[PDB]
């Protein structure tokens, strides 16, 4: 039963590796949170929307096929935020399970602006190359 | 009305008692019981709920179970529920959907079956099927299927499936909760047009409460709510309406339902989109379908993301929890619900007796983290009193012996 340290979205945050991406190994039961941190002074907001994709889908870097979208950050001037308990159970329209021994990814074909909110192909992700992996119960 | 505690209480008395011996337990714990549905009418009871192995997405299931029973007085003090009849539905593996509805003592099951499991985003509602299976105690399940071809719509619908917790029968016609779809956008929305609000920037208000009701995956389609009225002769006979919901404050198509309570009709819909607040309210219009909706200001359920609990603003967003609800006296205005206390997580049950504005008690399920998604509840009076069932739909031990579980308890008499 831990809170893992909350994950700022952002193409300022270090946290996502060039190569790997953000990778984690959470233990079921654990709460988690994804955050889109609200214009700061000086920096444009940055637009974006996270999806949930299957491995096919991340190495491509394309959300086309099937869209189980998480978060939208659409407002800058109120941060919204994302909870992730690891349990089955989510709340979510497509449905969302979190089994043990498996591997689920978050990542973004966004622009990072307002025109290029909606890209389904490519993107940030292929760029900064920020995606999150989780492998539920792995060491 | 009789007499239970009407105003604000601290550590009431529900007299909670779990009943585990009516939904079956199964030897392999890969296997996952899932979207339980229950249907309460005169003394009888209709439970359904969804196993299929390793997941617990309603479409993955590979059986789905129907089961009749009965309401019986055991000399306990309190309602305790006999199960009659169990059978596994015929078509099961290519079920899509299905509502209970509890008739004249016998158990009807509206059904909707597909070879396609993505059937309401490419395809169209003369592809699939529309079945009800009906038994009893005593005598064999018999699956009818359901004439399409013959349907009066209201409107030009492409699609519909049943979906919801139970239906009802009034007089020699069923009235079953569904979910419709019309490719074209022929909708108005003033309650959602109303808002002064916090928008997407570069997106019209009017726009996006428009581009609100389009389906997550087919963004050319618009789910609607709606009823359909089933007309019948000793199944032989058929005449069927498919209605749409009064456009008075509309709300993306979601799972909901109907029920005969306190002789009124109460419609509730789970809010899946971005009003998150309790959407039901007794009908009083048939044609349009017309509930007049509760203006409830304080109960909620959680979702993740940008519309989480307590947000009432317009947004396109999709999810959230079916956590259903039943009247209990009209006079204040009472209804109880068994609703999860979280913001974005899907946990923490709590039985809930409120009225429009205010919370009047609670009590948590249970004492432990517990997970929890559907939750339906339905009332009635045993020995002159109130007293509720709720089935909750539960992952208690970690993911796996996934299984929903039944509760009764009683409204307090004393505050
Ligand atoms: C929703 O239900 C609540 C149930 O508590 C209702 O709130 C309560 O309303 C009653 C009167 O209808 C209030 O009683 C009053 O108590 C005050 C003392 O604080 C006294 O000065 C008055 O003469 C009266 O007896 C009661 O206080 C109030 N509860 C709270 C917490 O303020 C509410 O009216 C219901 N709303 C609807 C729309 O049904
Ligand atoms: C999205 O929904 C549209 C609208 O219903 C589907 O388009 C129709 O597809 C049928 C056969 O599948 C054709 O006969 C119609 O002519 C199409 N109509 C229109 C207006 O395009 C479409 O198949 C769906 N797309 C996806 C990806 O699910
Ligand atoms: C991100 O990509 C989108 C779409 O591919 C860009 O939007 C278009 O950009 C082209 C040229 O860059 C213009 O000709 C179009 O008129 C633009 N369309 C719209 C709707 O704006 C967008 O400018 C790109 N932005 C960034 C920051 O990369
Ligand atoms: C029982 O249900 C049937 C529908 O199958 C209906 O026609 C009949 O009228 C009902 N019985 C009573 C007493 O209403
Ligand atoms: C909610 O408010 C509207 C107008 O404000 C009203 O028509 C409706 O009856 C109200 N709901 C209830 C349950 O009274
Ligand atoms: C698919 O289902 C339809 C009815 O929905 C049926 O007519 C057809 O034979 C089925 N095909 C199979 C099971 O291969």
């Amino acid at each position: 039963a831990k809170n893992l340290e909350p994950v700022s979205w952002s193409s300022l945050n270090p946290k996502f590796l060039s190569g790997k991406g953000l990778v984690i190994y959470p233990k079921i039961g654990d709460k988690l949170d994804i955050i889109c941190p609200r214009a700061e002074a000086g920096r444009p907001y940055e637009y974006y929307k996270l999806y949930l994709v299957r491995p096919e889908q991340a190495a491509a870097c394309s959300t086309v096929l099937d869209p189980n979208v998480l978060v939208t950050c659409n407002k800058p001037h109120q941060e919204i935020r994302f909870t992730i308990k690891f349990q089955e159970f989510s709340p979510n329209y497509m449905g969302l399970e979190f089994k043990k021994y498996h591997d689920y990814y978050i990542t973004s074909t966004s622009n990072g602006s307002l025109e290029g909110l909606e890209n389904r192909e490519g993107g940030v992700c292929r760029t900064r190359t920020m995606k999150i992996v989780m492998k539920v119960g792995q060491d | 009305p009789k007499i239970f505690c009407k105003s604000v209480s601290k550590d009431p008395d529900f007299r909670l008692k779990q009943i585990d011996y009516v939904i079956p337990v199964q030897q392999d714990r890969s296997i996952c019981m899932n979207n339980p549905l229950l249907d309460i009418s005169d003394g009888f009871f209709t439970y359904i709920h969804y196993e299929g192995i390793n997941s617990c997405k309603k479409s993955d299931s590979f059986k789905v179970l129907l089961s009749h029973g009965e309401i019986v007085d055991r000399g306990d003090y309190r309602p305790s529920l006999y199960l009659l009849s169990s059978h596994y539905h015929p078509y099961s593996m290519q079920v899509i959907n299905c509502v209970p509805v509890t008739c004249n003592q016998s158990s009807f099951v509206f059904c909707h079956i597909s070879n396609n499991t993505k059937t309401l985003d490419n395809s169209d509602y003369s592809s699939d099927e529309y079945y009800i299976t009906y038994f009893n105690g005593i005598d064999r399940p018999k699956t009818k299927k359901i004439p399409i071809n013959n349907m009066t719509a209201d409107n030009r619908y492409i699609h519909f499936t049943f979906s919801g917790g139970g239906g009802v029968c009034l007089g020699e016609e069923f009235i079953i909760p569904v979910t419709t779809v019309i490719n074209t956008d022929v909708f108005t929305h003033d309650y959602c047009e109303s808002f002064n609000c916090s928008v997407q920037t570069g997106k019209s208000l009017k726009e996006i409460c428009s581009e609100s009701l389009r389906s997550p995956t087919n963004s050319s389609r618009y789910n609607l709510n709606g009823i359909m009225i089933i007309s019948q002769n000793n199944m032989t006979d058929f005449k069927i309406q498919l209605n749409g919901i009064t456009y008075n404050k509309l709300s993306f198509g979601s799972p909901g339902r109907l029920s005969k309570t306190l002789g009124q009709v109460l419609y509730y819909q789970s809010s899946m989109s971005w009003d998150t607040y309790l959407k039901a309210g007794f009908v009083e219009k048939w044609k349009p379908f017309t509930p007049n909706w509760m203006n409830n200001t304080v109960i909620s359920r959680p979702n993740q993301g940008n519309c989480p609990r307590y947000h009432k603003c317009p947004e396109i967003c999709y999810g959230g929890t079916y956590n259903d609800i039943a009247p209990l006296d009209l006079g204040k205005d009472m209804y109880v619900s068994v609703i999860l206390d979280s913001d974005q997580l899907a946990e923490n049950p709590e039985i809930t007796v409120f009225n429009s504005t205010t919370i009047l008690y609670k009590e948590r399920v249970s004492k432990d983290e517990l997970n929890t998604r559907s939750t339906t509840t339905s009332c009635f009076l045993f020995l002159d009193e109130p007293w509720c069932i709720s089935v909750l739909e539960t992952n208690r031990f970690n993911g796996k012996s996934i299984r929903p579980e039944i509760y009764s308890y009683k409204i307090p008499k004393y505050c």
